[PDB]
């Protein structure tokens, strides 16, 4: 659904770094913490919150900050890495505020991203 | 920031270890952790603790909690010399040792009042009658988190308040 | 001397009765003429709560030996009073060869003398004595009456100790509940008392 | 000392690893080892080989044997690009690959003649068409020890001659 994923459907080979931004859209009165982790290519998904903490991660607090960013290092070659979101604490809220919020994720590429070997791939989008 | 006994860690695994989250209710007694026993199973520090013969390290401890403006309560965080999910106090008035809790402020301590702050920080140097000991046979100190004034809220708010401990080893040796 | 009585030199500063051994003429208390006594500082009943205000201590000791008849009479008898360091064997009988080993120092003294008095240094392998170990031998005094036969008098020997050159580290809360054991912080959990006294209402003096 | 292809290891577990002793008889064919496959199970190098994703390292290899002055024979030690107890050659004349052994001296090589010397030393740089590869899926080179002139002695002497391989990693990276 991203524009990066649609433009690299016209090419064959690519390599570079990425960046993912998370945006918390709950109310002003809600607090809590999260754990966003990244696993390099080759290793599996972690089994629990404790082994994911032993690795590349960040703690994200709702009450202090509404946006966090995660720089993914080099992806390449047309397995892959994994990004997982865990609950550190529970979701704390006062009386009179809603119990459920949502997160919106935004993704782009860095300045060292390249593409090569063009290919007009046969899209599903057919004319009429 | 509290620097324990006016002294920094010094020479005679440099990352944050967020342990786990405790749940503070209206009927909690208190909790304690024993160091370095809390960390001899996780990560690179847990390997070098049980593969070497001598040990010397200082610490830096952060205690945090998050709540709304409709909650109330107070915690006393203290460090007293001599697993990773802690134990619960049975008799918090005598600290399970026959000594009163009202005199625990003679130790390196810090208050957490939910009306005012939400974080505590204590720096602990290396304390022993020897220059080097064993990490697996001798625990140096313990960390105490006791609610002096109990938690309260009105019905409909979140009944359970998170407490997270995160720590960082500082000036460690292994021999 | 304008707050020189609250120092730790003055707070641990008097000779107190610790240890009292009895050498009866008949009975089953000490049937031969010898007795062993392990050096502890908590034989004085006010002393354990005072030293456990701190975690680490370091001091010297000075011992004094006064002896008499159960009535109080002074009789012409000669006694031995030897010191066994930690790591050395202790006597089993009166004909043991430990009574005449030259590395165990003795003090021969008559009973019609001033009391004998010696000094014992800091003898721990560590840098301090610690009263709390999450995971302290000073020696032994053996007391015998000199002779090959049994003495003609019943005797009582009392031991006094004064500490000196005192240093201390890391204060702790003081003891709140009654003790049950030695070198053991256990307490009676089925009867826990408050720290002080109570009143009827918070608004009444 | 032979420096392979005129080039030293360079940047883009620093100890000796004495492997095991082979036994050279009057009917031996030859042996081979695959690197880094020989060392992905022993020590600190065996941990960092299978816990990281990319790998880059050079080596230094010592081959030694000890015998009396009444033994005779010759070995050819060579390094050819593309367990810890080695494999045995079935057809040493074609090197188990359809290529002759008489042209193996085009590689970094060294002779061991028991009449003259008893030790060989070859230094190997990092060789790949890529700057980084995987230690567990790609073997870089192989080490060959083949007796060209066979072992001989008179009856009553020691019938079996030891051959020990010892190696040291040099300018290693892990990412």
């Amino acid at each position: 659904s991203t524009l990066l994923g649609q433009l690299c459907g016209y090419y064959t080979q690519w390599s570079g770094s990425l960046e993912v931004t998370f945006m918390f859209t709950g109310s002003f009165m809600a607090t809590g913490k999260m754990l966003i982790a990244y696993t390099p290519p080759g290793g599996p998904l972690p089994k629990d919150r404790a082994t994911a903490m032993l690795g590349t991660h960040v703690i994200w607090d709702f009450g202090l900050q509404s946006s966090v960013t995660l720089v993914i290092p080099w992806i390449s070659n047309t397995t892959t890495g994994l990004v997982s979101i865990w609950y550190q604490t529970n979701y704390v809220v006062p009386i009179g505020a809603p119990n459920t919020a949502y997160i919106i994720a935004l993704a782009a590429a860095q300045k060292n991203f390249t593409m090569k070997l063009c290919k007009d791939a046969s899209d599903i989008l057919q004319t009429g | 920031i509290i620097v324990g006994y006016g002294e920094w860690p010094s020479y005679c695994v440099n990352r944050f270890y967020t342990l786990d989250t405790k749940l503070w209710e209206k009927s909690s007694k208190g909790w304690y952790w024993k160091f370095p026993d809390v960390l001899t199973e996780t990560g690179v520090f847990g390997q070098n603790a049980q593969f070497h013969y001598l040990y010397r390290s200082g610490f830096c401890i952060h205690v945090q909690c998050n709540a709304s403006k409709f909650h109330q309560g107070a915690l006393l965080v203290a460090v007293l010399p001599e697993g990773a999910d802690g134990f619960e106090l049975q008799h918090p008035y005598v600290l399970d040792a026959g000594i009163p809790i009202s005199q625990l402020t003679v130790c390196p301590h810090q208050w957490i009042n939910l009306r005012t702050n939400n974080c505590a920080t204590i720096i602990v140097p290396y304390i022993n009658a020897l220059p080097f000991d064993s990490a697996l046979n001798h625990c140096n100190f313990g960390l105490l988190v006791v609610p002096i004034s109990p938690l309260d809220y009105d019905q409909g708010a979140t009944p359970v308040i998170p407490i997270t401990i995160t720590l960082a080893p500082m000036c460690s040796e292994f021999a | 001397h304008s707050t020189a009585e609250t120092t730790l030199d003055s707070f641990f500063s008097r000779a107190g009765l610790v240890g009292e051994i009895d050498l009866p003429l008949k009975g089953t208390t000490n049937p031969n003429g010898y007795a062993n006594w392990d050096i502890d500082i908590t034989g004085y009943a006010q002393m354990r709560r005072k030293v456990e205000l701190f975690t680490y201590m370091r001091f010297d000791a000075e011992f004094t030996f006064v002896a008499c008849t159960p009535t109080g009479e002074v009789v012409p008898q000669l006694l031995q009073y030897m010191f066994v360091p930690p790591g050395a064997p202790k006597p089993d009988s009166r004909e043991s060869l430990a009574w005449q080993t030259a590395t165990n120092p003795s003090v021969f003294v008559k009973l019609s003398d001033p009391p004998a008095q010696v000094s014992v240094p800091f003898m721990s392998p560590a840098s301090a004595y610690q009263w709390f170990y999450d995971g302290n031998m000073m020696g032994t005094f053996s007391v015998r009456t000199v002779g090959t036969s049994k003495s003609k008098y019943p005797l009582v020997v009392r031991i006094y100790m004064r500490m000196k050159h005192v240093r201390a580290w890391i204060p702790r809360p003081m003891r709140n509940q009654n003790y049950l054991f030695k070198a053991n912080p256990n307490y009676a959990g089925n009867s826990i008392k408050p720290t002080g006294t109570s009143r009827t209402a918070i608004t009444t003096l």
